[PDB]
């Protein structure tokens, strides 16, 4: 069978997290470090993310607001800089790697003065303030959490949404199963697994979209908008 | 992070 949960592939959860922390600690605080050598795809990524988000910003009963966003596993703030700060009055960042948050303050420049909180914490230990965010953006990090921590984190995120708020997950998806990468200490899950986890967190799908124009050799990437 | 299919 393919594997369907992280408990089938993670030998030692403390080591799964410690190894990941050690891996990111020796990556340079640059876009290419964030994107694993694929820094050149950033603009394609941000353009598609922007179009996806703008679906939820149109006027109407369910319009997502534009006061505050949370960037989860934000790194140096690639997404905060080019996608979120232009659209949200304030942005909070959370990441496990202190060096990245320190570099963010340089990387983000003057606009970075609208970053309110820089939280240096693992997602598995982070509880966002209730009723605080219009958008919670979670990109290229969910693979770093166990199934139980991911489900729990998505529940706490749900409790921190403002009225009409949404959660966006954008990540690599496996063709089938749950695949361990033992170098960066992360998993890649298939769409059925990810959807199962979203549902277990009491969330529903508003939209799902495949990222186009990526290099042929990398994992497929999908975006989900949730509430 | 984005990455080559293992
Ligand atoms: N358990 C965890 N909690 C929070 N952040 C984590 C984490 N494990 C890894 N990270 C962070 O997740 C990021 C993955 S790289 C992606 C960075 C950003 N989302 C972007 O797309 O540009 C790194 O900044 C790394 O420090």
């Amino acid at each position: 069978v393919p594997r369907g949960s992280t408990s089938e592939v993670i030998e030692d959860e403390k080591q799964f997290y410690s190894k990941a922390k050690t891996y990111w600690k020796q990556i340079p605080p640059t876009v290419d470090g964030m994107l694993g050598g694929y820094g050149h795809i950033s603009s394609i990524d941000i353009n598609s993310s922007r179009k996806f988000l703008q679906r939820f910003l149109r006027e109407g009963p369910n319009k997502t607001g534009t006061s505050c966003a949370l960037d989860c596993g934000a790194g140096i703030g690639r997404i905060t800089k080019r996608l979120l700060l232009p659209l949200f009055r304030e942005v909070d960042m959370v990441d496990i790697t202190e060096d990245f948050l320190v570099q963010a303050k340089t990387y983000l420049g003057e606009e970075g003065k609208r970053v309110r909180n820089y939280f240096c914490c693992g997602l598995q230990d982070f509880t966002p303030e209730p009723d605080s965010y219009d958008v919670i953006w979670i990109q290229w990090v969910i693979g770093h959490l166990t199934d139980q921590h991911l489900a729990e984190f998505l529940r706490r995120c749900k409790g921190s949404l403002r009225p009409n708020g949404i959660i966006v997950i954008k990540d690599n998806m496996a063709q089938e199963g749950v695949i361990l990468d033992d170098v960066d200490s992360s998993v890649c899950r298939d769409l059925d697994v990810v959807r199962r986890i979203i549902c277990s967190a009491g969330l529903s799908l508003l939209a799902e979209e495949r990222q186009e124009n990526l290099p042929d050799e990398i994992y497929h990437v999908y975006s989900f908008a949730l509430r | 992070r984005p990455k080559r299919i293992a």
